[PDB]
């Protein structure tokens, strides 16, 4: 009856334990004892991180704000040391559910190793990286069960920085319409070689492209030599985890010249690829010819 | 179940190495005083921090109707190499690409979407330059916010340098060293840079349309042709050669070509040849 009692007592203070969890009043209701303890550790781990750092305002908050994707700080183990809320409308999964857990039990296999080379032309400590991540989101919201979870491609972003941490923004691929749009964008269809099978309209303002006349054309072929391996790279991710996002290439107009381009690329349903081109420069070198297709259309 | 039991003595061992100040449930006791001695997760300078750490960017906030800045924060000097000085009493048009300006425009209309709409764009804007503006460019993430006339709308933004990998000749920082080309398997010129003009004389448009063998010795033509069947038949290995180009002007050039077979990362046919012919 003494052991009861203090296993009764054990299971009290865990729960005022829970009570002092930095969250809402009634969210402990629905916490597990491994779960408390998970968040607890978590939480006293982030805030010793926190007080490493060499440093309020009502600005702040506004900083996760203007940020599209998610906060993700992940220790030198592979362990998820911290999420930010806005976690929950990108994977569905709050970080209630993923503060303190090993992001290996949330990625894509193939991609753990692709992972553990980041953990380990690009600064020294700067990160690049597409992640397929757990999402329990559909368009109706959270109806699936983690089990049926499906695969979201992040691109990920941020520092190696220093015990040694690893500080990422991670942004979802928007997935891909209708007059009137926008300026600083086009949009493309290609089958899976990235041949066009179409293209839009806008085309012809930004690259001198008639939509007709793309159909049927390699787009390896619009692209600056200097930008072949950069481009081929996002390809092959673009065909391997069915959404990337490219740096920044050149695109060659009609009659000569290129412009500076940055696209999404996103795999649809047997298969095709959609692809949102978003300009950064206008045409450059118009005046000069470059590929055989720009002198052929020179004269 | 002894999983279970076993995973809750781990944990109480870990929440006993981070409490600093026993049993079991004196840990727990320990760790709920130590608790309360520090709602959300973080603080919000905390996750600031924290964004600040992982993005290269700065916070700013613009009228919409005119992009007078009204704010932003210091980190845009480490950023743009600029002084607050240089934003503060300007507007977001005096810091971006003239040819930018348009789209930023267009970003900064609330006319179809206003309070709570988000804005994603990629704008150049200007950096610290000594002697003609130089300019970056950035990636802008951010939402539309009425600003306490009456309260106008304003875009609450974070731009950030380096999202993804950056996109030449660089062992000789005055005239060119090399150019590349690109080439059908038949051999033909179908892409050239305009290095080409200041290493061997033609322009681009002399070269395309053309055989590469034209421009090769007849003594080098059979080996030249035995390497490019070579690279053809590897499959994106690099692979070097070393023949007599012709100048368009001032004679034969030992010319290093170093070749690869552009694979389509799909269906891995053949799109072209990529070639960097260097000067030796």
């Amino acid at each position: 009856d003494a052991a009861r009692s203090r296993r009764s007592q054990e299971t009290e203070v865990l729960y005022q334990l829970a009570h002092t969890l930095p969250f809402a009043r009634g969210v402990s209701a629905h916490l597990d004892k491994a779960s408390i303890m998970r968040l607890t550790i978590s939480y006293l781990r982030m805030h010793r991180l926190c007080a490493a750092g060499e440093w309020g305002e009502p600005l702040d908050a506004c900083y996760l704000k203007a940020l599209e994707g998610f906060v993700m700080v992940l220790t030198a183990e592979g362990d998820m040391a911290y999420l930010s809320e806005n976690v929950s409308k990108h994977l569905g999964l709050s970080q209630l559910e993923l503060i303190g857990h090993s992001i290996f039990d949330f990625i894509h296999p193939c991609d753990q190793e692709e992972l553990q080379d980041a953990l380990t032309l690009e600064a020294p400590t700067e990160r690049h990286f597409s992640l397929r991540m757990k999402s329990t989101l559909t368009s109706r919201g959270r109806t699936l069960n983690l089990k049926a979870a499906t695969w979201k491609v992040l691109h990920c972003s941020g520092h190696m920085r220093a015990l040694q941490c690893l500080v990422l923004i991670c942004e979802a691929i928007p997935h891909p319409l209708e007059p009137p749009l926008g300026r600083g964008a086009f949009l493309s269809r290609h089958s899976l070689d990235m041949k066009f099978t179409y293209c839009d309209e806008r085309i012809a303002e930004v690259a001198g492209y008639s939509p007709d006349d793309l159909i049927g054309c390699s787009a390896y072929e619009y692209i600056h030599a200097l930008d072949s391996d950069a481009v081929s790279r996002s390809i092959h991710t673009l065909l391997s985890k069915g959404q990337a996002v490219t740096g920044q290439y050149r695109f060659l107009a009609r009659t000569g010249g290129y412009l500076w381009t940055q696209t999404q690329a996103t795999v649809v349903s047997s298969e095709s690829i959609i692809c949102v081109h978003f300009l950064i420069s206008r045409v450059e070198e118009t005046g000069v010819v470059l590929s055989l297709e720009q002198t052929e259309q020179h004269t | 179940e002894r999983r279970r039991r076993n995973k809750m003595t781990a944990y109480i061992t870990e929440l006993s190495d981070m409490v600093p100040t026993p049993d079991k449930l004196t840990i727990l006791r320990m760790a709920v005083s130590h608790m309360k001695s520090l709602p959300s997760f973080l603080t919000d300078q905390e996750l600031k921090h924290l964004i600040l750490e992982a993005a290269d960017g700065f916070l700013f906030i613009v009228s919409c109707e005119t992009g007078r800045v009204v704010y932003v924060s210091d980190s845009v000097t480490p950023v743009l190499n600029q002084p607050q000085s240089e934003w503060f009493g300007s507007t977001l048009y005096d810091q971006v690409h003239p040819d930018d300006v348009d789209k930023l425009r267009e970003q900064l209309s609330t006319s179809e979407n206003a309070m709570g709409s988000r804005r994603s764009f990629i704008c150049r804007m200007r950096c610290g330059t000594s002697s003609e503006p130089h300019f970056v460019v950035v990636h802008c993430t951010g939402y539309i916010k009425a600003w306490p006339q009456g309260s106008k709308f304003c875009l609450v933004a974070i731009g950030r340098l380096q999202v993804t990998s950056s996109p030449t000749d660089m062992s000789n920082i005055c005239q060119p060293t090399e150019f590349i080309s690109r080439h059908n398997i038949e051999g033909i010129f179908t892409f050239v840079d305009h290095r080409c003009v200041a290493t061997v004389g033609y322009q681009p448009q002399e070269l395309l349309g053309k055989n590469i063998v034209e421009f090769c010795h007849p003594e080098d033509q059979q080996l030249l042709r035995d390497s490019f069947q070579q690279v053809v038949k590897l499959k994106g290995q690099v692979l070097s050669v070393m023949f007599r180009f012709r100048s368009k002007t001032r004679e034969w050039l030992w010319m290093r070509t170093s070749s690869f077979t552009f694979q389509n990362p799909y269906s891995d046919e053949i799109e072209y040849i990529i070639c960097t012919n260097t000067n030796v």
